[PDB]
C-alpha cells in the first residue's frame, strides 16, 4: 500500500567474496547450563587448539576445558550479519557450527577406579 | 600472533545470526565480488518491529519479493562467532545479540 | 513429586539432611552445589493411578473423525457439541467411564455418576 | 412365518436395548463387579449372555 510510515532500510552487501577470513566464520555455541561468562578476569586468556578434529578450548590451568563438536547440516544455512559504522550490512556464511564442548572438571584420580569398584560390583 | 590463542570478544561486539533459505543463498553467490556483491537490502519497519529482506533488481527480473523475518530468542545458549584466517589466527569476533530466520517467499 | 537439577552442572539432585538445623537439602554429586527443599515429600509411589485418563487432549481432538460425538450439554458453555473417549490408562481393571471434550469451551466432563472430577 | 419374523425381529430389538441399558449403566460407573472379576469382564459377560439368550 502507500507508505505513510517510514522504513529504515540498509543496504546489504551480499557476502563479500574476498575476505581474509572469508573462508572461516564459525559459530561457537555454549549451553546456558555451562554458565560460561566471557567477562571473567580469569577468562581473560583463552586458547583454542585442534585436538589431533574437535576443538579444544582451555583457560589458564585450574579452569574448565571444553570440547567442540560439529553439528549436522541442513537445506537452510546460517549467515552472520555484521553492521558497519555506516549502516550497511555485510553478511558472511557460517563455515561450521560447533557445540562446545568443555570439561567439569573433577574427573581426575577417578573414572577408571570407580568403574573398577563398580566391577567389584556385578 | 600468540599462537593457539583466541582473540578479543571482550570488546562486546554484537552481530546477528540469520537463517537463510538455501535457494536465496544460492542467488547471493551469483552477485559479483567486484560489485561488492550487493545482494539487496534489509528493511526495518516500525509500528511493531518487522524486518524483511529484499533482493536487488539486478539479482532477478521481476518484482522483488520481500522475505519476512521471524525474530527469535537467544535461547538458553550463548552463541559467539570465531573466525579463522588464512593465517589460521583465531579471533573471537562477536557475540550473537539477535537471532532471526528469513522465511522463504 | 516434581524434582530440580543443579544450576552449574544441570546434573540431578540427591537429598541431604542438615542434621544441625533439622532441615532437608538437595546436593549435587558432581559439584559443591546445595539448595533447600521446596516440599518435605521426596518420593511418591502411586499404585492406584488416575494419570493417563485424559491424555493426548490436543485442541485438534475435534479433527479426529474416528472419535464419536454426543448431544450432551456442557457444564460450562452448555454446548451439545462434544467428542468422547474412555480412560486412556491402558489397564485391565479400568472403568468404562466416558470423558467428553467440548467442541467450543474445550472443558473435560465425565459420565461418572458415582464420583465428581476436575481433570 | 411373516408374524414369526416380526416376533423374531422384536426379540433381537428388545435384547439390543437390554445391552445398551447395561452399557449406559457401565459408562455411568454404577455397575458393580462380580467378586473375582474386572468391572469390564463382568460387563462383557452380561452382554454376551443377553445376546445368546436372544439368538436362542
Ligand atoms: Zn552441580
Ligand atoms: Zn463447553
Amino acid at each position: 500500500d502507500e507508505d505513510p510510515n517510514e522504513y529504515n532500510e540498509f543496504p546489504l552487501r551480499a557476502i563479500p567474496k574476498e575476505d581474509l577470513e572469508n573462508m572461516r566464520t564459525h559459530l561457537l555455541k555454549f549451553q546456558s547450563k555451562k554458565k560460561i561468562n566471557p567477562v571473567t578476569d580469569f577468562h581473560l586468556p583463552v586458547r583454542l587448539h585442534r585436538k589431533d578434529y574437535p576443538w579444544v578450548m582451555e583457560d589458564f590451568d585450574g579452569y574448565n576445558t571444553w570440547v567442540g563438536s560439529y553439528e549436522a547440516g541442513n537445506s537452510d544455512s546460517y549467515v552472520l550479519l555484521s553492521v558497519e559504522d555506516d549502516g550497511s550490512f555485510t553478511m558472511i556464511p557460517a563455515d561450521k557450527v560447533y557445540k562446545f564442548t568443555a570439561r567439569n572438571k573433577y574427573a581426575t584420580l577417578t573414572i577408571d577406579e570407580a568403574e573398577k569398584r563398580m566391577d567389584k560390583k556385578s | 600472533e600468540e599462537s593457539l590463542d583466541l582473540d578479543l570478544e571482550r570488546s562486546n561486539r554484537q552481530v546477528w545470526l540469520v537463517r537463510l533459505p538455501m535457494f536465496l543463498a544460492e542467488k547471493w553467490r551469483d552477485r559479483n565480488n567486484l560489485h561488492g556483491q550487493e545482494l539487496g537490502k534489509i528493511r526495518i519497519n516500525k509500528d511493531g518491529s518487522k524486518i524483511t529482506l529484499l533482493l536487488n533488481e539486478n539479482d532477478n527480473d521481476s518484482i522483488p519479493h520481500e522475505y519476512d523475518l521471524e525474530l527469535t530468542k537467544k535461547v538458553v545458549e550463548n552463541e559467539y562467532v570465531f573466525t579463522e584466517q588464512n593465517l589460521k589466527k583465531t579471533a573471537i569476533v562477536g557475540t550473537v545479540c539477535h537471532e532471526c530466520q528469513v522465511m522463504p517467499s | 513429586t516434581t524434582f530440580r537439577f543443579c544450576r552449574d552442572c544441570n546434573n540431578m539432585l540427591y537429598p541431604r539432611e542438615d542434621k544441625e538445623n533439622n532441615r532437608l537439602l538437595f546436593e549435587c554429586r558432581t559439584c559443591s552445589y546445595v539448595e533447600e527443599a521446596g516440599s518435605p515429600l521426596v518420593y511418591r509411589h502411586e499404585l492406584i493411578t488416575n494419570i493417563g485418563e485424559t491424555a493426548g487432549v490436543v485442541q485438534d481432538i475435534g479433527s479426529d473423525p474416528t472419535l464419536p460425538r454426543s448431544d450432551r450439554e456442557c457444564p460450562k458453555c452448555h454446548s451439545r457439541e462434544n467428542v468422547f473417549f474412555q480412560s486412556q490408562q491402558r489397564r485391565k481393571d479400568t472403568s468404562m467411564v466416558l470423558f467428553f471434550v467440548c467442541l467450543s469451551c474445550s472443558h473435560i466432563f465425565t459420565s461418572d455418576q458415582k464420583n465428581k472430577r476436575t481433570q | 412365518d411373516g408374524p414369526t419374523m416380526r416376533e423374531i425381529t422384536e426379540t433381537i430389538a428388545e435384547a439390543k436395548k437390554k445391552v445398551l441399558d447395561v452399557t449406559k449403566e457401565a459408562q455411568a460407573n454404577l455397575l458393580t463387579a462380580k467378586h473375582g472379576m474386572t468391572l469390564r469382564e463382568s460387563f462383557e459377560d452380561n452382554v454376551v449372555r443377553f445376546l445368546n439368550e436372544a439368538r436362542d
